[PDB]
């Protein structure tokens, strides 16, 4: 028989990493 | 700036990564021969050196960096060495090898483990990490129950508990009991005096062969004659045994490199020996975390770099090593002289002829203990 | 006939976060 | 019958990433 379809989409990827802290203050 | 061409045995990859990983047990065995200076020292390394590669894949690049150079792979050249190390692994434990290595990963209890280190993991290296579960006494048992299992129980159960402050443990197992290509036979095998030194001797049970026959060589520096016997599945061991009666082997072993004992085995010479070997049966429990830290690898215990295993900030805490091994007159059958007698403080080293890898390391101050 | 195949992988990770605000004077 | 399918398509990107937090005091 034929090829089944492709199957369902793959889950939404991981969070990104946190940010940076700033830079220091004035 | 020419230069003559590479030995074309070490041009092959799986020879060239063996070499490696062999220099690396022949640093980590004189750590623990110099760390102790009587007994035995029975050793089997590449269990610890697979441990640490495969943990290289979730090293991120300025700690990866640190385990390939103590691993010996910044000489080497290959774009996928992990599966080269498949290869290397697939080889030196097929059955007719008669060795046994296992090599596994344990983590501390309650860690997410991130998938794309577990993947590569279990393609090159044929394990799957071990998570704790914060009871000791059956985390104890499960670890006895994973070296039992991948030892055919030929390794003794650790009565220790691990340590309550496990980040990331490693463990080496390997086991060896090979088969001579030419049977010692039984009935000349007999009691006879072993030297521990000058003065001092032991009474030990050494196997016989008067017209035996084997490759020889006699080094003049290093003031020690060298024999090769052949093992089944295409092993050998290289014995070293010194002229003068001393459990002084440091010159051997400051000489032992892969390319060192490459070397020897190309330049043996066949010959009639009467030879006696005695009877070696010897285990190993215990912990090679300190022999590693003063092998340029300190750093993996303080603040390591293992993003692609896990976020959480790890670090190695313990490396454990379990070997045991043995042999007898046992083989496959009957297959001037000169004299070879190991009845004396000897070191000898079990080499895959097919790779040239170091699959076991022994420094026989006493086959009594 | 034929069966639907497999889920495909998970995607990217997000990018990272902004550099965090100035400290104090 | 016939064969299983292809993999399906790949997820979407995932959410960015939090601010960082503050920087330190300076005189």
């Amino acid at each position: 028989g034929p090829p089944g379809p492709p199957g369902p989409p793959g889950l939404k990827g991981h969070n990104g990493l946190p940010g940076p802290p700033g830079p220091p203050g004035p | 700036e020419p230069v003559e061409e590479e030995d074309p045995f070490f041009k092959v990859p799986v020879n060239k990564l063996a070499a490696a990983v062999s220099n690396f047990g022949y640093d980590l065995y004189r750590l623990r021969s110099s760390a102790s200076p009587t007994g035995n020292v029975l050793l089997s390394p590449l269990s610890v050196a697979t441990a640490l590669s495969a943990l290289s894949l979730g090293a991120e690049h300025r700690t990866e960096s640190v385990i390939h150079r103590a691993l010996y792979y910044d000489l080497i050249t290959n774009p996928d060495i992990h599966s080269t190390y498949k290869e290397l692994l697939a080889s030196v434990t097929a059955p007719e090898k008669n060795l046994k290595s296992a090599s596994r990963i344990v983590f501390e209890r309650k860690l997410r483990v991130k998938s794309s280190f577990v993947a590569p993991l279990e393609k090159s290296y044929g394990t799957r990490p071990r998570i704790l579960t914060g009871n000791p006494r059956v985390d104890l048992q499960e670890i006895n129950n994973w070296v039992q299992a991948q030892m055919k129980g030929k390794i003794a159960r650790s009565t220790r508990e691990m340590p309550s402050a496990l980040s990331i443990l490693l463990l080496g197992v390997a086991y060896f009991k090979g088969q001579w290509v030419t049977k010692f036979d039984s009935r000349k095998t007999t009691l006879q005096d072993f030297h521990l030194d000058e003065d001092r001797t032991v009474r030990v049970p050494m196997m016989s062969d008067p017209k035996a026959i084997l490759r020889y060589g006699l080094d003049s520096d290093l003031n020690c004659k060298i024999a090769q016997l052949p093992l089944t599945g295409s092993m050998s061991i290289i014995f070293f045994l010194p002229l003068t009666v001393t459990q002084n082997l440091t010159m051997i072993e400051e000489s032992l490199t892969s390319e060192f004992i490459h070397d020897i085995d190309r330049e043996l010479k066949t010959i009639q020996a009467v030879l006696t070997v005695p009877k070696l049966k010897l285990s190993f429990e215990g912990e090679l975390t300190k022999s590693l830290q003063d092998m340029k690898l300190q750093s993996l215990f303080e603040s390591p770099d293992f993003s692609k295993i896990t976020g959480k900030p790890v670090k190695l805490t313990q490396v454990e090593h379990r070997a045991a091994f043995e042999w007898n007159e046992e083989g496959a059958g009957s297959s001037f002289p000169l004299d070879y007698h190991l009845n004396q403080p000897f070191l000898f080293v079990l080499r895959d002829t097919d790779t040239g890898a170091l699959l076991f390391i022994g420094r026989i101050l006493d086959p009594s203990s | 006939p034929g069966p639907p195949g497999p889920p495909g992988p998970k995607g990217h990770r997000g990018f990272s976060g902004l550099p965090g605000p100035p400290g104090p004077p």
